[PDB]
């Protein structure tokens, strides 16, 4: 229980978050682009 | 020990009492408030622990059958059973996330065929970190038990 | 780049924090090989 | 016999003196008892052998072994790895053939004790109750109507 | 060796018993370790052997 | 959120549990008897036979053992439950067992017994907790060294954002000193050497030989009937003899009187040392408590000195910060991507706190690496994200 | 002088009591003689080393020696490495200036 | 031997640490080969001997 | 050799090639051990072994 | 015989041995030989 509930918090929030929301895309925007 | 003026005979039996007693009377055990008597194995700092807990039985083995009448071994605080135990709900997680993936690999994979190859990718990668722990001096510890399922 | 790092284990945390990284590490190597020999042929050989 | 101050300075305190060179160390402790019994213990470096590091203490410790009690030198000196912690530990009890806890400590440890120690790297075996030992209870009134002492 | 003597016998520590012995009688109370001959001390001490 | 998330979640090392297996000891006040502990393990093991079938399978309680040291003041009862389908519930498990266990040896008693999870972990390291030790650097003794540890204890106990301190095990019962007059001895025409083996090999024991019984060579021991050694009165009973043919006894030549020395002396690092086991308060955790306790032992007389997740992530970390970039462009070559995936690091991470932080999980081991490959996975998916974009 | 039945129980049995807690091990062996010479034998898992193994025999052996008869404590007590077979055995005999 | 060389007869306690107790005699009288007549050893026959 | 020792003698002597092996390992062969496990003696075993 | 008296005491070797000597053959007769033809010749 100590492994899997640090990782399936960890996870859903990875994912659910990051391929959508917040960076992981707003990221190489401004930091590729941004300003150079 | 002595013979004093007229011939008489003292003896150890007279001036004490003599009985085949304990050397440590200092402490005294009861099984479930049952006169008893057994043994407190202590590991050997470094020792394998579960292999030298198997050949305690195996040395054992031997010394069970001549005993006179009555005299049975029992069991209480044991370690034995917990490591057969993390073992088994380790490796049943092992399968269930094999069988788990397997269902999210036909769901997306309509092909079976394709549900079959990452399926067959995990079992193998497995034994190698059997195969390289084994290499680099580690066991199947608790912690590396884990380390397969994460 | 963040297991090995932290597998740099200190003390009674030592096998602790150790073992598991490379537990991992060693399987991380192994699935990129295996990713790298066998995922590649098996998918080739057969996936459609 | 010996209270807790006789053997803090008798027998602890001489080895305490008697305990140095050696490899590989953090601290050492002690703990003299008024029952007549002391044991030290030192902890090294994490990963340090447990199999050298016994051979030092145990063969320094047999410099300041004649700067005993001769009570202490017939007596039980041990030098054993540590691990404050049983696995195994087989309670042995009896049923039919009755014997008291005494007669099964004494047969305990005059036939299985022996060879489990020694079995697979068991650091010290520990013993509940205790063996056999020709005990005698001297009357001191039977001495001195003979005249006589123990 | 008359004084030699003196100093193994006087100057000593003794293992003497205890009260509630390790095999006791049963009904005893108390539990308590006997004291006998100490290592001596002072220089005061050893001027004062017999 | 995140940071807040973190800080304020405790940080433990490994969490305990049940083994189907646990202990208690015993502890009686000072000088007691093997027929009066002996009573406490006869009402332990009734507390498990009794009114614990459904979870103990067995005890196997031992009179004269304690985990401190031994004597007949110590105690301790194995206990070895039932496995772990018939026993199923939260209560039928070791820690609900140890709870109500604990409170009826505190509640239908008069002594000290406790009752614990075998740590699963190491002996050391419980976190948030301790290791004090005091030792006696100076020309003082182990009756001064007692006041200094008692206004230790006392000044902790006195303003304690607390602590919960206490003494390891030294009693400190009283001895009955004999006072041998030496000069009366002589007149009387005693040897001294005959008067200490009578003692010794009276009221204590003495391995006089060995003999063979069934084949294995035991000992043969010598000391005497255990009525003419109970009191202090029993002493006249032995008659020595003298020079002068004839008896002699004890109260003769002895002296008879009650002292106050202490059944135990620790000895930490070649001098003498009386060790303390206190806690963290609910609130610190150790380095705060630790640190608060240094500071104590410094107010303390003249010639007494003392002695004693980890900082090990701090570091540990910090090349986790730096490998990354560096592998980040070994194949990603720009100063751009070594950016990107940086930021899912706390995107994953909150969500592991959280969910840990809802239930009743703390910060140990597994959760501390449940961090990394939850950071793993985010590098990934990441990474996916730029490389075939890119 | 000690008979087989002497030194079987005063120096041999005192040893095999007082030899345990010992890494690497299958079986021990004894052989007490009637001339008063008793040799105990101690053999190991293969590839076990003989350098380590050796001390730990003989640094619990060092615990029941003051257990033992005075006469045994002076005589020659020794832990060895055993290889039943010789190889150089060197004669060497006298043939000018004769000598028993 | 215990009175020009020393002898260690026994152990005792000084400030906690056991030390040794050792036995000679004052310097001046096992300085050269005539002062060896100094010391008078008891014969069986209560009386001293040089 | 063997044939002459048991011929012309009235003891015991034989002759061997010094096995090239290990002392262990002759194949076809064996080692045997009797042990008395409870608390007979001696001469018990030795008719035990008989 | 009586009570109270116990006792104790090519090679298998071969059999197990030549077993993995039956699987690494297979193996390397196709790590080149790539068919289920000459893993049998
Ligand atoms: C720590 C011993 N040690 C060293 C080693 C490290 C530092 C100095 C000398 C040797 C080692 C060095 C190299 N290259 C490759 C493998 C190993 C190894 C492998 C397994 C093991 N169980 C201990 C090992």
């Amino acid at each position: 229980n100590a492994v899997g509930t640090g990782v399936m918090g960890g996870m859903v929030t990875a994912t659910v978050l990051a391929i959508f929301f917040v960076p992981v895309f707003f990221v190489v925007v401004r930091r590729r682009f941004s300003r150079k | 020990l002595k013979v004093n003026q007229d011939g008489s005979r003292v003896l150890l039996r007279d001036v004490a009492k003599i009985e085949l007693g304990g050397e440590n009377y200092d402490i005294i055990a009861e099984f479930n408030g049952q006169p008893a008597s057994g043994l407190g194995i202590k590991l050997a700092t470094g020792a394998n622990a579960l292999d030298t807990a198997a050949a305690i039985r195996a040395e054992l083995a031997k010394m069970e059958p001549f005993f006179p009448s009555g005299l049975k071994i029992v069991y209480p605080y044991d370690t034995t059973p917990f490591v057969k135990i993390s073992i088994h709900e380790v490796v049943k997680t092992l399968v269930e996330a094999i069988i788990l993936v397997f269902l999210v690999m036909y769901l997306f994979l309509q092909n079976f065929r394709a549900t079959l190859i990452p399926t067959i990718a995990v079992p193998v990668v497995l034994l190698g970190t059997f195969a390289v722990l084994a290499a680099f001096g580690f066991s199947i510890n608790t912690l590396t038990m884990f380390g397969m399922v994460l | 780049a963040v297991f090995v790092p932290m597998a740099f284990f200190g003390g009674s945390t030592g096998a602790i924090y150790r073992q598991f990284s490379i537990t991992i590490v060693s399987a991380m190597a192994l699935s990129v090989l295996v990713a790298l020999i066998l995922t590649p042929a098996l998918c080739a050989t057969m996936l459609k | 016999g010996a209270d807790a101050k006789t053997v803090q300075d008798t027998v602890t305190q001489v080895i305490e003196q008697n305990m140095n060179g050696i490899d590989n160390l953090m601290y050492m402790s002690s703990n003299s008892d008024s029952t007549g019994t002391v044991q030290i213990t030192l902890t090294f470096e994490s990963g340090t052998d447990a199999d050298i590091a016994q051979v030092q203490v145990q063969n320094k410790l047999q410099l300041a072994m004649p700067l005993l009690p001769q009570e202490v030198q017939q007596q039980g000196v041990s030098v054993e790895k540590s691990s404050s912690s049983f696995l195994m530990v087989v309670g042995v009890i009896n049923t039919d053939g009755t014997m008291t806890q005494e007669d099964i400590s004494d047969y305990v440890a005059a036939n299985m004790k022996d060879a489990i120690s020694r079995t697979s790297g068991v650091g010290d075996v520990q013993l509940f109750g205790s063996q056999y030992a020709m005990r005698i209870w001297m009357n001191p009134n039977e001495l001195n109507k003979f005249q006589l002492t123990p | 060796v008359d004084v030699i003597t003196a100093i193994k016998a006087q100057n000593a520590q003794v293992a003497a018993g205890q009260l509630g012995g390790t095999p006791p009688v049963k009904g005893q109370q108390l539990n308590a370790s006997i004291i006998a001959q100490t290592r001596l001390t002072s220089t005061e001490e050893f001027g004062k052997i017999l | 959120g995140m940071a807040y998330l973190f800080v304020r979640l405790p940080s433990s090392f490994l969490p305990d549990e049940d083994q189907g297996v646990f202990m208690t000891m015993v502890q009686l006040p000072a000088g007691a008897t093997q027929e009066r502990t002996q009573k406490v393990l006869n009402e332990v093991t009734h507390y498990y036979l009794t009114k614990e079938k459904n979870n103990v399978e067995s005890v196997f309680a031992v009179n004269g053992f304690g985990f401190a040291g031994r004597g007949q003041n110590t105690g301790i009862a194995f206990v070895s439950l039932k496995d772990w389908a018939d026993r199923p519930g939260e209560e039928n498990k070791v820690e609900a067992i140890t709870m109500r266990a604990t409170r009826a040896f505190s509640q239908i008693k008069d002594a000290m017994v406790f009752a614990f999870n075998l740590p699963a972990i190491v002996e050391l390291g419980t976190a948030t907790g301790f290791d004090f030790e005091l030792i006696d650097q100076a020309g003082l003794g182990h009756e001064k060294l007692t006041q200094a540890r008692n206004q230790l204890l006392a000044e902790a106990a006195k303003h304690p954002m607390l602590t919960s301190v206490r003494p390891n095990g030294l009693e400190d019962t009283p001895q009955f000193k004999i006072d041998i007059d030496q000069e009366k001895a002589q007149a009387l025409g005693v040897s001294i050497n005959d008067i200490n083996t009578t003692l010794g090999a009276a009221w204590g024991g003495s391995y006089v030989n060995d003999f063979i019984d069934r084949g294995r060579v035991k000992k043969v021991y010598v000391m005497s009937e255990a009525k003419y050694r109970m009191l202090p009165d029993d002493i006249g009973d032995w008659y020595v003899r003298a020079a002068d043919g004839q008896m002699v006894p004890f109260s003769a030549f002895s002296s008879s009187r009650w002292e106050y020395g202490s059944p135990r002396l620790e000895r930490y690092n070649g001098l003498p040392s009386m060790e303390i086991l206190g806690q963290a308060a609910p609130g610190k955790s150790t380095g705060e408590a630790m640190e608060l306790m240094e500071q104590l032992a410094s107010k303390l007389p003249t010639g007494v000195g003392y002695d004693w997740s980890g900082n090990q992530a701090p570091s540990l970390y910090a090349i986790s910060l730096i490998v990354v970039f560096l592998c980040l462009a070994a194949l990603y070559e720009s100063w751009s991507i070594p950016f990107s995936v940086m930021l899912v690091v706390p995107l994953g991470v909150i969500g592991a706190l959280l969910a840990a932080t809802f239930r009743g999980l703390t910060n140990d081991v597994y959760f501390q690496v449940g961090l990394l490959t939850t950071i793993g996975l985010s590098a990934k998916n990441a990474i996916l994200i730029v490389e075939f974009a890119k």
